DNA sequence: CCTCCCCTAC
């Protein structure tokens, strides 16, 4: 199976050798080789495309889509897949409106400098494209992302076939409350307290403690290259969140 | 129409599993007590997990319940493989149901259905023991006034879900014939104002 | 009750019943509230037809629908059958009475604290190398009891059992005063 | 030594294509050996007459649902039923779909999923 | 009575298939747990049509409860302190179910404190 | 040592029904909790 | 009897091609699978590809309802390669509405397609078939639903070495 | 339509 849309960009299957079982995902100048964009829109392009080369239903295809178009949409998504990265070349800019949005971020925060070459962190989430830093995490419009993240590269791949991905995305005494918010509840600490023994046993590695200090330690580190920290951050935020209205609910409805 | 439904489909999922657990239709280790299969069960009825025969009986189920208003008798029929030829029948008479034209307590309901699936358990029990190794089952249905089949003439053009549910429902079943020592032996019911079934089952 | 033993004259002085949690095992992680009300409406069912005759004592377990954290608030006033309206009104707290995870009952002046076994059992998930003169067995577990008596704390290893804000300058898993009877 | 064909038997002509070549004769027919499956709808409902025109190249894509399939044609004329249905008192019907094999749930169980 | 009795566990026993328990026949003729026992081995006998499982448990030393299954080896008869039968099973298995029972006056056991409205 | 029926014969043609008046229960003996109103539960919490 | 020709044509058209297709008398991925419907049936019907063998199974079924009434049983016998032998053999026998004789096809074609999925695999290149009509060891026999309403009663029944 | 910028293919 292949596609071609272009010069010099291609996908399909690759099969070595006629023995060989598993084909191998073999891409050229799509947007999963691109580092020219965010890690959310090269898994959606490659499961999208996988899907359609393995069981050639358009059905399951829209159905991935809607879904996870509607979890965009409601906020259920890891937030560290919606980073850009692209190199900076702070010197090589005809004029400083020439410049992209990296170099603006670069340019906010020295007013410290970065090297010449850099892969910098951009766009992270939430009036000119020209510009929010993984500022984020100490800060989505969910349709900006939406449109002109996956629309374009989705559409230029499935065009060849004939359908329009827009069409698709343009649709998008009590206890029974009270166990609900239990189990909801209990799902979050749980939750939180499975990232909180990750993040410890991690941090082990340089504190090599257990006890009291490690937990205190780890919950120092802002990495931003492991997804624990973004998963343990949105824990946090979500357990200081409207649940405390939700508590004072219960507790009215108890008494 | 407003519980009946539930219960109903309550009781078809639980006659169906202990007859398919019983009988060995499948293998018993497939199978689980549980009170809770997506709906609160009357007894510890074991349900087999296999993703696909629970979706089987799932849409059987369905179908049956869309077809209620002109189906008086629903059977599950337990064929050879080593020829077509069918051994036991679990008959489930539907003489009118006492439909609700215009709605009970649950607990009640409950209760009938427990008697009804234990004496359905202890006609079981007794039945002598089923082989595995390619023993299976099938579903039959006695009909007043409908014809099945005849819906894919208009070239049925879908436009949700429900239409789409409605032309598989009705292509879904094929025409079948009335067709020693056949012994027949009657079992316990629900005598429940809304829900009124009469039990039976057929052996050689 | 009474009904199988037969023997009145000692089942007569079983004055109260205590359940030390761990009520209903469920999985939180997938779970919906229909299974969980029906298991509940079981346990209310068993308390109904136990409460006339025996005084009933409930604490939250580790898989109980309660925090998380060790010290778990009473359950609810709710989560219960509408057959026990009339226990939960106020008034009726001798014959039945949902109380915190860790407590300290004066039953007839004998002061007894009560631990769901949170803290032990947190205890018991590390593998420490050390201590080579028991594996898994339960002298090793009476020692470390024993051991938390004499240190004085309940929760050794605070960030396992222990949450957030436990309290201000005043941490009650620091014992304050050793009781007659221990149980975990 | 085979089954016998009975007491008054005739046969037809020999087919003028064999197992080996079938293949080559579609070929040559210019049809392709193997007609790899189109994009499709598994979900007649996410149809929607999607695939109207792109960039002025028209495509055909249907669907496996039994509704979309055209009935089977005889002599190059399709076969349907044109009158109404006539339904008759008292009859029985019997469900069509195969359930999971006895051997397919056992292989399901022993896997541990 | 070893008349209303028989009745009662007889139709509980086949027209409405359910296994019954001496408890339930303590509730119903409003009768201590003996004379329910006594009266569950006496319908026990004059049973020359046996149509239900037995399920008897008996009480060991050092408070010990114990459910017979094997019917051909009891571990430790001489500790045996009181046998009896618990309900009659019309199916193999048991699994009886539990409902609310108003105990207003069938109690052998009262807690020392009264529910107060 | 002996079959299930002897066993059922020997302990229940014996039984005392004796006792068991039904209307004057056993009183269960009283135990009493000193910690149900007095003051400051120390593990609970807001 | 003016309906029984053309859905009969059918049928028998539907019988040749599920014969040819489901045992390994042609090779797969030469069939039409999944594109038409036989009866309203919900399973897959496979037709030939190749034009010149639906016409020549056209031409077969015209002259076998040509010659109808002298019929009294057309079957169709599947000879191995190199042994020239039956290994097995597919025999049908022989006021009326559309209905009812659509449904009794519909019937007898539901359990053809039962009969013929629950069937051994067959090995490639080694099976060919020859259809017989009839003018007047070790058997497995198999008895299939057949069309009872109407006045042409036929019976389906296959057989194996 | 124009330049500017990114960066992958060969
Ligand atoms: S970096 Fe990722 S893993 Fe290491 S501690 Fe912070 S969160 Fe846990």
């Amino acid at each position: 199976p292949s596609i071609l849309i272009s010069k010099k960009r291609y996908v399909g299957f690759s099969y070595e050798s006629p023995s060989q079982t598993l084909p191998i995902f073999d891409a050229k100048g799509i947007e999963t080789v691109r580092r020219d964009g965010i890690p959310a829109q090269q898994k959606i392009i490659e499961k999208c495309i996988r899907l359609l080369f393995q069981t050639k239903d358009l059905s399951k295809i829209k159905k991935y889509l809607q879904n996870e178009f509607f979890k965009i949409q409601i906020g259920k998504v890891s937030a560290q897949d919606f980073c850009f990265a692209k190199e900076v070349k702070l010197g090589a800019y005809k004029s400083e409106k020439t410049a992209p949005a990296g170099a603006v971020v670069v340019k906010r925060r020295i007013n410290a400098e970065p090297q010449y070459k850099e892969r910098i962190p951009y766009l992270v989430v939430k009036q000119l494209l020209r510009c929010v830093s993984p500022e984020f995490l100490e800060g989505l419009d969910s349709e900006y992302y939406i449109n002109k993240i996956l629309i374009p590269p989705l559409d230029r791949l499935f065009n060849l076939i004939g359908i329009n991905v827009g069409n698709w995305a343009q649709e998008i005494k009590r206890s029974t409350t009270t166990l609900s918010f239990l189990i909801k509840k209990l799902k979050r600490q749980k939750e939180y307290q499975t990232l909180k023994t990750v993040c410890r046993t991690c941090s082990y590695r340089y504190t090599s403690d257990a006890g009291i200090e490690n937990d205190h330690i780890a919950s120092k580190c802002n990495s931003y290259d492991c997804p624990v920290f973004y998963s343990r951050v949105k824990a946090e935020r979500y357990l200081r969140d409207n649940q405390s209205v939700q508590r004072e609910e219960a507790l009215i409805s108890l008494n | 129409n407003r519980w009946v439904e539930k219960w109903l489909r309550v009781y078809l999922k639980c006659y169906i599993n202990l007859i398919l657990f019983y009988r060995n239709v499948y293998p018993p280790q497939s199978f689980d007590y549980t009170t809770y299969q997506s709906f609160n069960l009357p007894q510890f009825v074991p349900i087999n997990r296999h993703p696909a025969l629970i979706d089987y009986i799932e849409e059987l189920i369905l179908d049956v319940l869309s077809k209620l208003t002109h189906v008086y008798r629903f059977s599950i029929c337990i064929i050879n493989k080593k020829n077509d030829l069918c051994i036991e029948k679990y008959v489930l008479d539907f003489s009118e149901l006492q439909h609700v034209d215009k709605i009970i307590t649950e607990t009640e309901v409950f209760d009938e259905f427990r008697s009804s699936l234990n004496s359905l358990i202890m006609h079981l029990e007794k039945l002598p023991k089923v082989n595995d190794d390619t023993i299976t089952f099938e579903a039959v249905i006695n009909a007043i006034e409908l014809e099945l089949g005849h819906k894919l003439d208009r070239n049925r053009r879908v436009d949700s879900l429900e239409e789409k549910a409605e032309i598989e429902r009705d292509s879904n079943w094929v025409k079948c014939q009335e067709d020693p020592k056949i012994k027949l032996t009657s079992l316990v019911g629900s005598d429940v104002g809304p829900l009124i079934i009469h039990q039976f089952s057929e052996k050689l | 009750m009474g009904r199988i033993n037969n023997k009145i004259d000692d089942i007569s002085l079983i004055g109260r019943l205590l359940i030390c949690g761990n009520s209903v095992d469920f999985d939180i992680k997938s779970v919906n509230k229909d299974e969980l009300m029906i298991s509940l409406t079981e346990f209310s069912k068993f308390l109904h037809n136990i409460l006339p005759s025996i005084s009933v004592d409930i604490m939250p377990g580790t898989n109980d629908p309660s925090d998380k954290s060790l010290p778990q608030q009473p359950f609810h006033k709710s989560l219960f059958d509408k057959s026990l309206e009339s226990y939960f009104n106020g008034s009726n707290k001798e014959i039945l009475n949902l109380v915190t995870n860790p407590y300290e009952f004066s039953y007839n002046g004998v002061d007894v604290l009560a631990v769901s076994g949170k803290n032990i059992n947190d205890i018991c998930k590390y593998v420490i190398p050390s201590n080579d003169n028991f594996k898994d067995d339960i002298e090793h577990r009476l020692d470390l009891m024993e051991c938390t008596m004499k240190w004085q704390n309940i929760a050794p290893t605070a960030p396992d059992t222990l949450w957030c804000y436990p309290y201000t300058d005043k941490d009650p898993f620091v014992l304050d005063k050793w009781p007659h009877v221990y149980i975990v | 030594a085979g089954l016998r064909y009975g007491k008054r038997a005739f046969v037809y002509g020999e087919p003028p294509f064999g197992y080996q070549d079938i293949l080559n004769k579609l070929e040559d027919e210019g049809f392709p050996k193997i007609d790899y499956k189109d994009p499709f709808f598994s979900n007649p409902v996410d149809l929607e007459n999607k695939p109207y025109a792109y960039a002025g190249k028209r495509f055909e894509i249907s669907s496996t649902h039994v509704s979309t399939r055209i009935p089977v044609q005889f002599g190059g004329e399709t076969v349907s039923v044109y009158n109404k249905p006539t339904f008759d008192m008292f009859s029985s019907w019997k469900y069509a779909l195969k359930p999971p094999t006895y051997d397919a749930v056992q292989k399901w169980y022993n896997k541990v999923p | 009575m070893d008349q209303k009795a028989s009745y009662f566990i007889n139709e509980k026993l086949f027209t409405e298939v359910k296994p019954v328990l001496f408890t339930d026949l303590i509730h119903h003729l409003k009768i201590g747990p003996s004379m329910a026992k006594k009266l569950m081995f006496d319908y026990y006998k004059q049973t020359t049509n046996a149509k239900y499982n037995c399920v008897v448990i008996c009480c060991y030393k050092d408070q010990t409860i114990k459910i017979i299954h094997d019917l051909s080896n009891i571990p430790q008869q001489d500790s045996i302190i009181d046998c009896f039968i618990y309900a009659f099973n019309p199916m193999d298995s048991f699994i009886p179910y539990y409902d609310i029972i108003d105990q207003k006056d069938c109690l052998t056991i009262k807690n020392s404190y009264e529910l107060k409205v | 040592d002996l079959h299930m029926d002897a066993l059922l014969t020997k302990f229940n043609e014996d039984r005392s029904l004796q006792d068991e008046n039904l209307s004057q229960p056993r009183t269960r003996v009283r135990i009493v909790d000193d910690n149900l109103y007095n003051k400051s539960n120390p593990f609970q919490l807001c």
